[PDB]
């Protein structure tokens, strides 16, 4: 919940936080893309 | 049947059975050996339903996968029941230990949990001022504090004991999972914690309850009159 999605030509990232898997609770680092085209969803990990 | 059926021909003598003298000989034998099996037998019916299991399979199966010859075994044309038993027993206790110390911990925080909360504010029968409350209050709220720290550190010590019992290591994917379980029940511990003193102003500070009851007014305001405008200690704002 309380998470952020920004739309760009053809693929919406998502890199917002406070959420987790089954019972735990934390912040996001990473940045998570889809492809509106199939709504494919790849994790995208900057070098950065 | 047959077992007691016997005895009681002994009693009357008069006659006895063909080849149900070896059953009667071993059959006290029989009478610790069901007893001494049951023992191990209850212990695995509420060590499976015990569970909530998906953190610490292989112990569980290795228990099935133990047992799962047995029951194939057991023939009472020849009981060799004396250690099988034991050998499950010198585990059945270790792992009930380590079902049991967790258990324990869980209770234990969930007590803790209730005990911290009481009642975050109490009022003194007759009203005092603004101020008065916030020294009053600042008293308790230290003492309450407090008692919540030494509750979480107890809790805390807790969740260290459950590790020492089921000795399983802190990388492993399983207790990580456990580990954000408990967090979870401390959270909506501390939500309901934080509520019921919430709830508890809400009476308090609701006009609808103190009118229908006799309850007396809470804080002191103080009027001094201004030139520019009316003038309070609490000024009636934000």
């Amino acid at each position: 919940y309380g998470h952020s999605a920004t739309f760009f030509e053809g693929k919406v990232y998502i890199f917002g936080g406070h959420g987790g898997i089954n019972y735990q609770r934390l912040a996001f680092n990473d940045l998570y893309v889809l492809e509106t085209e199939n709504f494919e969803w790849t994790r995208l990990e900057p070098k950065g | 049947r047959l077992l007691k059926e016997v005895k009681y021909f002994l009693l009357l003598r008069l006659e006895v059975p063909t080849t149900a003298k070896d059953i009667y000989t071993k059959a006290e034998t029989y009478r610790t050996q069901i007893v001494a099996l049951d023992m191990i037998v209850d212990n695995y019916n509420h060590i499976k339903t015990c569970l909530l299991e998906p953190l610490v399979k292989k112990k569980i199966q290795d228990m099935e996968e133990e047992v799962k010859p047995g029951i194939e075994e057991i023939r009472w044309k020849s009981t060799n029941i004396d250690q099988f038993i034991s050998k499950s027993k010198s585990i059945v206790d270790q792992l009930f230990e380590t079902v049991n110390k967790m258990k324990d911990s869980l209770q234990k925080i969930h007590k803790s949990l209730a005990n911290f909360n009481v009642k975050i504010i109490e009022r003194k029968n007759r009203p005092m001022s603004p101020d008065d409350y916030d020294q009053f209050l600042k008293a308790i709220f230290s003492n309450k504090l407090t008692i919540v720290k030494d509750n979480g550190n107890q809790i805390q010590k807790l969740v260290k004991e459950v590790l020492d019992a089921v000795k399983a290591d802190k990388k492993q994917n399983s207790w990580k999972n456990y580990n954000d379980y408990v967090n979870v029940i401390v959270i909506e511990g501390i939500s309901t914690a934080i509520q019921t003193a919430l709830l508890h102003l809400n009476e308090q500070i609701n006009p609808v309850f103190i009118k229908r009851n006799d309850i007396s007014p809470l804080f002191d305001i103080r009027l001094e009159l201004g030139q520019s405008g009316i003038q309070f200690d609490p000024e009636i704002g934000e």
